[PDB]
């Protein structure tokens, strides 16, 4: 069992989020250097998120060793993820929401029902406090418990591409992306982050309280930023090259704003419905738990 | 749904039918050729012996 | 005294949009016989065929 740090497991250096940048490893914070914004006539206005549901699915014991972390991060990132909203996953994650569980979750990401003492794993309060929150992603087909799949955007856009001054206002202009990039760079970008282990950010975004909660939201903001863009990329209506001299910028207008599309183009992964209703409560979730 | 196929380039098409309207006596009949079929296949006027 | 050579416009112009050539087809038409009007017709009509 790994401790967690007072920093949570994010400080360690076993869990540092990276991207490559045409190639080379670089900090998410400096690749959302890169990105600049064109304010459009349209105005995003972040309305209050609703509260997500009380009710967990049913902890019911499953054969096998789910592979949760691949499993969100799939559905968030990947490209065209499958059977996103299959439930025994997040029944499993239940069953780790348990005051004292057999079930372990590895730093590897899997959820394994044995006690497992070869494998590493993280402390089980704070998993305990992870999977009580986010084992409600298995609700996000269940027609009671779907997210607002279209004003939830709004926020991330406000948290992406939102300046301080219209953070603090809650509003801001729908905005369009651009940034010097390469041939297949918001592709390649969710590459890099399908590879993220998130469950190290979300667990210390569920476990940590007070200060050392409030360090973590400053000294994390760019990852949770770059997570946001991978999202911001799915939903587009529309990313285009524009050649500005020699250099080729992307184009994606515009932020804040899920158009709903769901078939696939070349320029970014795609959400299927299924990936939108998963996206939308795993914002809800997130998001709610950011602005704590 | 995207379809594998090249862009439709209006800002070439549009140059060759210039280039082609120069050049190309035909060019006008080729185009009338198509709007007059599709007269002739909305079935929209026909002479009567009347 | 002077040096006679092919200077392409890309090294004067900055506004890559209308710039589609370079020295090559120069050097290319330099190769060709001066050409009447009709024998221009003459290989237009032949890489149609």
């Amino acid at each position: 069992m790994l401790q967690q740090p007072t920093g949570g497991y994010t400080t360690l250096e076993q869990f540092a989020f990276t991207i490559r940048n045409d190639g080379t490893n670089a900090t998410p914070t400096q690749f959302l250097q890169l990105l600049s914004y064109e304010a459009t006539e349209n105005e995003l206005v972040k309305k209050t998120i609703p509260t997500p549901e009380t009710h967990l699915p049913s902890a019911r014991n499953v054969p096998g060793n789910v592979y949760i972390e691949d499993a969100i991060t799939q559905a968030l990132f990947g490209i065209s993820a499958q059977n996103v909203n299959a439930h025994g996953y997040f029944s499993r994650l239940s069953a780790l929401a348990l005051p004292n569980t057999s079930a372990r979750l590895g730093l590897d990401g899997v959820i394994y029902n044995s006690e497992t003492i070869n494998i590493p794993f993280y402390d089980p309060a704070a998993v305990a406090n992870f999977a009580a929150t986010y084992a409600k992603l298995g609700n996000a087909s269940t027609p009671r418990y779907r997210a607002d799949m279209i004003d939830i955007y709004a926020h991330v856009g406000l948290e992406l591409a939102g300046t301080d001054a219209e953070r603090a206002a809650g509003v801001m202009p729908v905005k369009r992306a651009k940034f010097d990039s390469w041939e297949g760079s918001l592709i390649s970008l969710s590459r890099d982050v399908v590879n993220w282990k998130i469950l190290a950010f979300l667990i210390d975004l569920c476990s940590l309280e007070g200060e050392a909660l409030r360090a973590f939201k400053t000294r994390n903001r760019d990852v949770f930023r770059m997570m946001l863009f991978i999202m911001s990329t799915a939903v587009a209506a529309n990313v285009v090259n524009r050649k500005v001299t020699k250099r080729v910028d992307r184009v994606l207008e515009y932020i804040g704003v899920n158009s709903m599309r769901t078939a696939g183009r070349t320029a970014t992964i795609t959400y299927d419905l299924s990936r939108h209703e998963f996206a939308a409560k795993f914002l809800q979730l997130t998001f709610t738990r950011w602005n704590a | 749904a995207l379809r594998p196929e090249l862009a439709f380039d209006h800002d070439h098409i549009i140059r060759c039918l210039m280039l082609a309207a120069a050049n190309y006596p035909r060019l006008e009949g080729i185009i009338v050729q198509i709007n007059t079929g599709y007269v002739a296949s909305a079935n929209v006027i026909r002479p009567v012996s009347e | 005294r002077y040096h006679e050579s092919v200077l392409e416009i890309a090294d004067i112009f900055d506004q890559a949009d209308f710039i589609q050539t370079s020295d090559a087809v120069r050097q290319l038409r330099a190769l060709m016989p001066t050409l009447s009007t009709s024998q221009i017709r003459h290989a237009i009509e032949r890489i149609a065929q």
